[PDB]
């Protein structure tokens, strides 16, 4: 069944539309009837600054893709750019990770950081604005996740004025009994 | 609820780890709120 | 000599602690009403 075994890394230009991918695959596989291929792929789209990294192992159930996407906003007058990272066991986002940079050199200077875990209930939110006035500077600051029936807030705004200098924190951190009973299982398959 | 629970224990039959009746608050909120502002307005007092 | 110096603004703060079973508050204010007219009226307030 099988005529005999080759293990190769080889290499490939890829073309997606605009995209050129450097495309190198590295698979271990059974040549004739019997096909053994375990395949570690890894793809880079240099017109898009992407990686992927890619991995099929069916005996194990192995088919893990994971993509780091970087996208360029940026400019002279706005330095931008938005970062997305798929954790996807058998190519479904199980824990995804999301950025959102947008800097105005002049006033505006925004960033902002995301987690979220669909099946665990499990977000967090990291959120920060900079508006620059040669005038006044002001700041606002917001972090935040929630998971397993926990509130976490963390709110302090602060700014400058002529007239009066105002300054804020407001701290929270809420449980509710109940709710988190329900989020988190306190039941187990098998143990009824 | 308690008694609930010794009924179920009975039999040596339960549903669940431990026993999920809740003696403390539904909801347990800890929390600061403080703030620090003064008006620093450009007013002055002119002296010999 | 003419000279100008800059009010003595009014100064408020609060801090206010809430969790189960204990609420508690705090209150004071502070620094001149009126640089220039002579009027302080500073006062504080605590609660448990």
């Amino acid at each position: 069944e099988i005529e005999q075994y080759s293990v190769s890394a080889t290499y490939e230009l890829q073309r997606e539309d605009r995209a050129l991918v450097d495309t190198l695959k590295f698979v271990t596989q059974a040549e004739g009837a019997k096909q053994t291929e375990a395949t570690m792929t890894f793809k880079y789209n240099r017109q898009s600054m992407t990686l992927s990294s890619e991995v099929q192992i069916p005996d194990f159930d192995v088919d893990l893709g994971t993509i780091l996407r970087v996208n360029d906003e940026s400019t002279e007058g706005k330095t931008s750019y938005r970062l997305t990272l798929d954790i996807q066991n058998k190519k479904i986002t199980e824990v995804a990770l999301m950025g959102h940079l947008s800097c105005d050199t002049k006033e505006e200077r925004k960033i902002k950081g995301v987690i979220s875990i669909p099946r665990l209930q499990a977000e967090a939110r990291s959120e920060i604005l900079a508006h620059w006035s040669p005038a006044k500077l002001l700041l606002q600051m917001d972090s935040s996740a929630t998971a397993y029936g926990s509130t976490v807030s963390k709110r302090v705004a602060w700014h400058y004025d002529e007239e009066k200098i105002e300054f804020e924190w407001n701290t929270g951190t809420n449980v509710d009994t109940k709710k988190m009973t329900s989020n988190f299982p306190v039941d187990l398959s098998d143990y009824p | 609820t308690l008694q609930d629970h010794l009924n179920s224990l009975k039999e040596f039959n339960l549903q669940n780890m431990g026993l999920p009746d809740f003696h403390i608050p539904e909801n347990l909120f800890l929390k600061s709120d403080g703030r620090v502002k003064y008006t620093l307005n450009k007013n002055s007092l002119k002296i010999e | 000599y003419q000279l100008q110096v800059p009010l003595l603004g009014v100064l408020d703060l609060s801090t206010n602690v809430y969790s189960n079973l204990y609420n508690w508050s705090a209150s004071y204010s502070g620094g001149n009403t009126s640089t220039d007219h002579f009027s302080l009226r500073a006062r504080y307030h605590m609660k448990a």
